[PDB]
């Protein structure tokens, strides 16, 4: 069996099966299989916001620190940090700014919270496998009740977050390259 | 102080003593309470290391005993 | 008390026996050896642990070995004259 | 003043050095006659009986002590042991395995341990 | 019947040895009883810590020592005993004022340089170690309840099946374990922590040192060198950004074995297993002897470097200081260094399996094959340098004590001044591509003389005999040809009677009791070099050569102010120190007669005596001796007790000779 | 009948070839037979026939030997340059001292040649079980 049965090999001229697996990692690491289906999905997912967040703020622009919410999609991170002392390091001398401090950090404790209680908690206590790669149970009411429509609608979610993280790789590479608008062109 | 050896007396080295009194009595009395702590402590620690375990607890104490789900793991993970 | 042990090896020599002070070694018959008897030690608990016995066996090493006991020692194997411990 | 901790000293260095080391003297030569006296390196003391029968009570430790403890299927091992011995069984030798093993067990050694008979 | 007077003894020498205990039965109740132990011991650790920083802020001057370090001298305690003169003033006291004592152990410049500035804080810091103290204590009491609940959680266990009983071996996973404790280890405990020494470092002791700055910029990781010129000691820049590499490289390190999953981490014992080792890694006596040997390099590079790399503020401007730390860290160093083998012994009489005589897989077995080749060569190599150095210094002294010093054997040291050489290159290298350069390096490399020649010569002599002899009774303590059957004694007993030749001296301990002798000796040799290249570096470098020289210009000469201290003409401030001397040497001498005179003269003694006892009119009526029988020491016993006092003598000799030579 | 001492040092060799083959079996369970003790982890056997075997490398026992022997070879390759680079040829030490900062490509680089040096060996242990 390829990869351990895993949704997303399959072809779609259908009759044929991609199986894409030029190195082959997937009869190299088969303990490590239904992590490698963790990071992708978590890849696809944080891709797909990435591209939307991408595109939205060359129209609306949230009103907040002027700081940050300011300039082109490329200097939206660096001038959303701020110089901070050393990396991702609060300035407890000066809280409130006045020189140095992050205006993401928010967003990285956040992620730090859910990931920990998300990720880590599925996997170090009291267990992912194969199957329960990605089903971090949420949304799942919304799941049609059917074993094809479930496969198929697993294999839409991975098949937008493959596309969704070589086209945000593809936008940002264009947008530092020129700048520009939506269509990251020269 | 009548100091003694060749470079005290020759370089001039000497000992400041504080005209204050470093610590007051108040001070002292609140450590005081923590080593008696300490103390209490250790002596009942001193008797549970003389006694050592008592594996025929399980024939009079209450309770059903526990093992932590952790311990648990490292049992089953190997040695 | 001491431990005295007598392994196969024994010749029956009766050496063993006879330099022991206190008369802790007997000799026993036995089919082991030409001699036809080996020695035993039935009364370890009068053994000082002078080792003599040691001395007196001409086996390669000792069929008669005894083993020093510190924290077992009774008044017999002490040797107490002054003070009785009965 | 730099002193005016020497009313603490006045207190503490006497009673110290001098009274807890006394009461501790006459504690440790009072202990050392109880028949519970360093029960744990001293042999034949009661305290040392108890202990190892409440280990013995445990359900795991019951047969801790048994050298030979392990074998899962006792039976087992003696039968092919007796098989094994039935074909290497020099001439019509008259030894079996059960009684060789039995005698191999019990030596005779009277003054071994015999420190337990007293507490 | 009962005991006699040698119970005490008997009992005391194995008060600690947990495995000879009587009530336990099992790997559960020892791995448990030295669980709680350790924690004891690090309460009483902290206990320590917290009575210096105590002493330090009650009875000291921290505040007045911190302003003027280099020319004050900072307080151990006061001192109270009635036994002084209730008149006058003592050499001790600035007259009506009250007594102190002149610490020397170091903590002022450890405190100093860790950004303490006031009294308040060495109080606050005070409080916390007695709260650890108690948290600790806490923490033995929390363990031991837990193991007692798993063994009560035994009274609902049962696998339905025989197998049950293997539970018997788990119960103690949790101290026996050893891939979560080497992973937790190396990662928590040493680089996570000198990564929260850092940021100690950054917030506290640098901001606290200098002017103030940025809010902690990575500037303060700087790659200068040594000795900072002005508090002639590491830039506490350097020291933070030291602890920040050794502190990620052991983080990195520490993810190596498979500790809380398995799909991580590979497995220590398979990494023995294809290697040279795969020894016996659940023998307590094994682990102890590997862990000793490597406290021992730690505390050895500790005297070495806490002295050549001064990282203290103004630690060597203090001429006390610096010898004091030395010494106290190599007798530290020594002393672990013969535990180590001490217990490599014990493990191999106790806790060694081996095969039948001839399958060579264990590495054990393959050092017991030949183990008469290891001690005949080592045997060679003790006797070549003994015979070397001795005759050289003997060829000396003779030469110069007829008026020759120029007919003197003096080879110059070219190996260690080429080691030099090439090291000082790579330090001017480094150096000279600096735009802030002119940096010091204190006593890294110092002057090599052919006097530094036979005093190396003689510390390796030293080392190779103590190895000797510990290695020796290491291999032979299973068993040798003299005594065939050694393993079914234990690691300690008197001798194998005066047959078969005699046979005094034949236990494993008895090998370690002979070693002891060395290593104190090899320890009095390297502290003898280094103190009296520390007084008068000239002088060593030109007459240390001849063995007259240390006995003259070192020990006679600098013994000058120590004798003096009391006397009838006044005292001083050392009186302490010389009455300590003679007691020292009381005490040394004491032993001696544990060490030659042996047992059956005094059990005959004590006999008479007790005859006496028992014949005075008022004694006999109230004690026959039938309750704890008067004995006299028993073999074993009578040289552990020889082997301490010559111990205390003999290292106990020395700080009063240190404090009036250097002070 | 009598038991001579041969027939007794008979049984003694009897009794020594049946139990030591009967105790490496499934049917002993002594504590020196536990895992992280003498024996292999179950699925995990290190040594046979007197060979490494794949599972000695652990992740990498799906690695081809030609797989491996190019890994190795690369990080050879790519650790030398790095080091080459850092100490003697573009040396960083005066870029770094004057507030610069690491080729960090050379740091990373470097780190490879004793990874190359494990990764010819397991090139080795695999090309000897025939992977
Ligand atoms: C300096 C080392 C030293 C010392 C102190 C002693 C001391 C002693 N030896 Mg000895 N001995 C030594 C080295 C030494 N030996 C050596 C190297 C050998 C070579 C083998 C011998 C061989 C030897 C033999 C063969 C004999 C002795 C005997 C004696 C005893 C007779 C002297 C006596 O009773 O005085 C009293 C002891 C003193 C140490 C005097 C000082 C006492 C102090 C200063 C006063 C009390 C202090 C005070 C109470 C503090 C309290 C303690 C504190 C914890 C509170 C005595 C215990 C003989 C003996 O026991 O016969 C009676 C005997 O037969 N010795
Ligand atoms: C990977 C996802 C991602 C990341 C890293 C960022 C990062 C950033 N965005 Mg952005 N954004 C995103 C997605 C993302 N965005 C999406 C999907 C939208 C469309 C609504 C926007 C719309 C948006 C605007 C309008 C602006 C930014 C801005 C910014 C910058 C300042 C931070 C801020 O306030 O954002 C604000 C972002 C939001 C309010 C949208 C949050 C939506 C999140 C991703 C969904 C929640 C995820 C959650 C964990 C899953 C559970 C909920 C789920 C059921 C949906 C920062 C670089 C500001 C800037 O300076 O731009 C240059 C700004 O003005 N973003
Ligand atoms: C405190 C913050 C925090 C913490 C603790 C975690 C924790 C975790 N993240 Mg994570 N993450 C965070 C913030 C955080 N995240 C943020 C802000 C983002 C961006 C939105 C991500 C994006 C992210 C992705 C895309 C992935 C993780 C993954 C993981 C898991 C493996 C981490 C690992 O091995 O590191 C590795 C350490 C590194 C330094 C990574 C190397 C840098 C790469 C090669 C570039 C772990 C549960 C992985 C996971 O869940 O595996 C299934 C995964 O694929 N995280
Ligand atoms: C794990 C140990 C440890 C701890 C607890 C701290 C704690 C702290 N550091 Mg810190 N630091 C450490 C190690 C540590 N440091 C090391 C090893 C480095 C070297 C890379 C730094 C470099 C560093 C910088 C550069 C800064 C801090 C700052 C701070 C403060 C707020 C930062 C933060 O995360 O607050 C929650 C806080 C007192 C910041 C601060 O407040 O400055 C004083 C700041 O600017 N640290
Ligand atoms: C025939 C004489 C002879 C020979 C060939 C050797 C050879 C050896 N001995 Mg040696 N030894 C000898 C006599 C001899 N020994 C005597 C008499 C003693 C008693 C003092 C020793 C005590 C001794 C010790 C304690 C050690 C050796 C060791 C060694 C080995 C290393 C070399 C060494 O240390 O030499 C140095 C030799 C000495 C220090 C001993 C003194 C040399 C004696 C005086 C020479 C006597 C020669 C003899 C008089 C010739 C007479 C000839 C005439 C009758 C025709 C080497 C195999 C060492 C070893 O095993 O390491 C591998 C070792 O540790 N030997
Ligand atoms: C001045 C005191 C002194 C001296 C000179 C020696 C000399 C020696 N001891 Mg020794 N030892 C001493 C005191 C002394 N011991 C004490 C007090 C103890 C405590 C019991 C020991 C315990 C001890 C042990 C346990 C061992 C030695 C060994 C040695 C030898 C080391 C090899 C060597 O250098 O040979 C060179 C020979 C000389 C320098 C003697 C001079 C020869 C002529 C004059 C030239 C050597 C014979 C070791 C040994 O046998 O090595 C092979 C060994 O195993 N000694
Ligand atoms: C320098 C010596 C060295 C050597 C020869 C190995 C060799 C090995 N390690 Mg390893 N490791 C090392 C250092 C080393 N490691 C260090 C310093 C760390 C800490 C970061 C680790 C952390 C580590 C983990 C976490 C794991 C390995 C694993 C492995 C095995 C698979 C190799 C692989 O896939 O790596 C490319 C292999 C036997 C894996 C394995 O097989 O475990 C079962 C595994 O899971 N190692
Ligand atoms: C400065 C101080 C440094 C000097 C101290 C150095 C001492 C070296 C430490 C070595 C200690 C380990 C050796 C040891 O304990 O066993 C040394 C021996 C070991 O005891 C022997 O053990 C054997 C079993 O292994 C047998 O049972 C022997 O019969 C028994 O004598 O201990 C004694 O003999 C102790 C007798 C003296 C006891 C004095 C009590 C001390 C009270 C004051 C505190
Ligand atoms: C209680 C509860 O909540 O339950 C929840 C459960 C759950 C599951 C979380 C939910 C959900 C689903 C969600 C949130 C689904 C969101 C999905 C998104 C945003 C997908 C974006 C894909 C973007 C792509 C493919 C971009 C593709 C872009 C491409 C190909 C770009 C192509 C370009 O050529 C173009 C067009 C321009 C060129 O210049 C270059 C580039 C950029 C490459 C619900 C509904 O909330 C309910
Ligand atoms: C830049 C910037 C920043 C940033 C950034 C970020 C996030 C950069 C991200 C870059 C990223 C994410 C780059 C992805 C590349 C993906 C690639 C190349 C995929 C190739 C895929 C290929 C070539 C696929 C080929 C195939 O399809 C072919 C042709 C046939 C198919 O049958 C099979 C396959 C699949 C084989 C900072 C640091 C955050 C702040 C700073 O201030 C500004
Ligand atoms: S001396 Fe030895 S060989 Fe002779 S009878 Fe006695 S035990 Fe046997
Ligand atoms: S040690 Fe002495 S008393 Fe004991 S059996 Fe031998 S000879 Fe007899």
């Amino acid at each position: 069996e390829f990869a351990g049965g895993l949704i997303g090999g399959q072809s779609a001229f259908a009759s044929q099966e991609y199986n894409f697996d030029p190195l082959g990692l997937a009869e190299k690491f088969p303990e490590q299989l239904p992590f490698f289906r963790e990071a992708e999905l978590k890849h696809g997912r944080i891709a797909m916001l990435a591209w939307v967040g991408l595109v939205v703020p060359e129209f609306v622009r949230i009103p907040g620190p002027e700081k940050c919410w300011q300039a082109s999609a490329v200097d939206a991170h660096s001038a959303c940090v701020x110089x901070x002392x050393x990396x991702x390091x609060x300035x407890x001398x000066x809280x409130x700014x006045x020189x140095x401090x992050g205006a993401l950090t928010q967003v990285f404790i956040f992620c730090g919270t859910l990931e920990i209680c998300g990720t880590w908690a599925k996997m170090n206590p009291m267990g992912l496998t194969m199957e329960n790669a990605g089903d971090y149970r949420l949304g799942v009411n919304f799941l049609p009740d059917e074993p094809e429509k479930v496969k198929e609608m697993k294999l839409k979610e991975l098949k937008n977050g493959r596309l969704a993280m070589l086209a945000f790789g593809g936008a940002i590479t264009q947008a530092t390259l020129t700048g520009s608008g939506f269509p990251w062109l020269y | 102080r009548v100091p003694g050896g060749k470079r005290t007396q020759e370089l001039g080295l000497v000992i400041p003593m504080a005209d204050e009194d470093g610590l007051t009595d108040g001070q002292v009395a609140g450590l005081f309470v923590i080593a008696l702590v300490v103390f209490i402590s250790a002596m009942d620690l001193a008797k549970t290391m003389y006694n050592g375990i008592n594996p025929a607890k399980f024939k009079t104490s209450k309770g059903k005993g526990y093992i932590s789900p952790l311990v648990k793991r490292y049992i089953e993970n190997g040695f | 008390s001491h431990a005295v042990k007598i392994y196969d090896t024994c010749i029956g020599c009766t050496l063993c026996v006879r330099a022991c002070p206190t008369d802790v070694l007997e000799m026993v018959p036995a089919s082991i050896n030409a001699a036809k008897q080996v020695a035993s030690s039935p009364r370890v608990e009068d053994c000082v642990g002078c080792k003599r016995c040691e001395t007196a066996c001409p086996t390669d090493f000792l069929s008669i070995r005894v083993y020093l006991q510190d924290n077992e020692e009774t008044q017999y194997s002490l040797g107490l004259d002054l003070v009785d411990w009965s | 003043k730099y002193g005016d901790q020497r009313k603490f000293a006045a207190v503490l260095v006497p009673l110290t050095t001098l009274v807890f080391p006394a009461v501790a003297m006459g504690m440790f030569v009072l202990y050392s006659f109880q028949e519970d006296a360093f029960w744990r390196i001293v042999p034949g003391t009661k305290r040392a009986r108890e202990l190892d029968e409440a280990w013995r009570e445990h359900p795991l430790f019951a047969n801790s002590k048994d050298p030979l403890d392990g074998l899962i299927n006792p039976d087992d091992y003696e039968k092919g042991l007796e098989e094994a011995w039935e074909r290497a069984k020099p001439a019509g030798s008259t030894v079996t395995v059960k009684d060789k093993l039995k005698q191999l067990s019990k030596q005779n050694n009277p003054h071994w341990e015999s420190w337990r008979a007293m507490s | 019947g009962r005991c006699a007077s040698s119970r005490y003894l008997q009992v005391l020498g194995s008060i600690h040895d947990i495995e000879c205990g009587f009530g336990i039965d099992n790997t559960l109740s020892l791995n448990l009883q030295i669980f709680t132990a350790h924690w004891g011991h690090l309460t009483i650790i902290l206990i320590w810590v917290s009575s210096n920083l105590y002493h330090i802020a009650s009875n000291a001057n921290y505040s007045l020592w911190v302003k003027n370090p280099i020319p004050s001298m900072p307080i151990a305690h006061n001192i109270w005993d009635p036994h002084f003169t209730n008149s006058t003033s003592t050499p001790y006291s600035h007259t009506i004022i009250t007594t102190i004592l002149i610490a020397y152990s170091g903590i002022y410049n450890q405190l100093y340089t860790s950004g303490f500035n006031t009294i308040n804080q060495i109080y606050k810091t005070t409080f916390t170690f007695s709260c650890l103290a108690v948290i600790s204590i806490l923490l033995a009491k929390i363990h031991i309840n837990t193991h007692s609940e798993l063994l009560h959680k035994l009274a609902s266990h049962t696998s339905q099946i025989p197998s049950f009983f293997q539970l018997l071996y788990f119960l103690d996973v949790a101290i026996s374990s050893v891939n979560i404790r080497f992973n937790f280890h190396t990662g928590i405990l040493v680089g996570l922590f000198s990564i929260g020494y850092t940021g100690h470092l950054l917030d506290i002791t640098i901001p606290a040192s200098r002017a103030p700055l940025i809010h902690t910029s990575p500037s303060y990781l700087t790659f200068f060198g040594g000795l900072k010129s002005n508090t002639s000691s590491l830039y506490l820049t350097d020291i933070a950004h030291h602890h920040l590499a050794i502190g990620i490289i052991s983080i990195l390190t520490g993810h190596l074995y498979s500790s809380f999953r398995a799909a991580l981490g590979t497995y220590i014992r398979d990494i023995l297993y294809t290697s040279h080792l795969t020894h016996s890694i659940k023998s307590l006596h094994l682990a102890l002897s590997l862990i000793l040997a490597s406290c021992t390099p730690l505390t050895s590079t500790t005297a070495q470097h806490i002295y050549s790399l001064t990282p203290y503020f103004y630690l060597s401007y203090d001429h006390i200081y610096s010898t004091a730390l030395y010494v106290h860290h190599s007798y530290i160093t020594s002393f672990l260094a013969i535990a180590s083998h001490a217990h490599t012994a014990i493990t191999l009489v106790r806790d060694w399996v081996a095969p039948l005589e001839q399958e060579s897989s264990s590495k054990q077995i393959r050092i017991h094959t030949h183990k008469a080749a290891i001690i005949s060569h080592l045997s060679w190599v003790s006797l070549w340098l003994g015979f070397h150095t001795l005759a050289v210094y003997s060829h000396n002294d003779t030469c110069i004590a007829f008026n020759s010093p120029s007919k003197q054997i003096l080879i110059e040291a070219s190996n260690g001044q080429l080691i030099q050489q090439a090291s000082g290159k790579a330090l001017y290298g480094t150096i000279n591509s600096i735009n802030n350069y002119n940096k010091s390096f204190d006593s890294f490399i110092h002057p090599i003389s052919p006097g530094d020649l036979y005093v190396h010569h003689a510390i390796a002599l030293g080392l190779h005999i103590t190895v000797l002899i510990l290695l020796k009774g290491g291999l032979e303590a299973r068993g040798s040809k003299l005594m065939p059957d050694k393993m079914e004694h234990s690691f300690g007993f008197s001798c194998d009677g005066p047959g078969r030749g005699g046979t005094c001296d034949i236990s494993a301990w008895d090998s370690f009791y002979l070693a002891t002798f060395w290593m104190l000796n090899s320890n009095a040799w390297i502290s003898f070099y280094f103190h009296y290249k520390h007084l008068t570096p000239r002088q060593f470098s030109e007459s240390s050569t001849y063995l007259e020289s240390w006995f003259r210009d070192y020990l006679w000469f600098n013994s000058t102010p120590l004798i003096h201290g009391y006397s009838t003409l006044g005292a001083n401030d050392l009186s302490v120190q010389s009455w300590s001397f003679l007691l020292t040497h009381l005490a040394w001498a004491s032993g001696f007669m544990f060490l030659i005179s042996w047992r059956g003269y005094w059990q005959e003694l004590i006999d008479i005596i007790l005859y006496i006892h028992l014949k005075t009119p008022i004694l006999i009526n109230l004690w026959n001796g039938d309750i704890y029988t008067p004995l006299a020491l028993s073999i074993v016993q009578a040289r552990f007790i020889g082997l301490v006092h010559f111990s205390t003598g003999l290292i106990l000799t020395y700080p009063p000779f240190i404090i009036g030579a250097t002070s | 009948y009598t038991e001579t001492v041969a027939d007794e040092r008979l049984f003694e060799q009897v009794y020594l070839q049946y139990t030591s083959e009967y105790l490496k079996g499934p049917l002993y369970w002594h504590p020196d037979k536990l895992q992280g003790w003498l024996p292999d982890y179950p699925g995990t056997p290190m040594i046979k026939e007197g060979k490494y075997t794949s599972h000695v490398i652990g992740n990498l026992k799906a690695f081809s030997s030609n797989e491996l022997a190019f890994l190795s070879m690369l990080f050879f390759g790519v650790g030398l340059y790095g080091n080459l680079q850092f100490n003697f040829y573009d040396p960083q030490w005066a870029k770094v001292d004057a507030g610069g900062f690491f080729n960090v490509s050379y740091i990373v680089e470097s780190f490879l040649l004793p990874i190359s040096f494990f990764m010819h060996i397991a090139c080795y242990i695999q090309r000897q079980n025939g992977k």
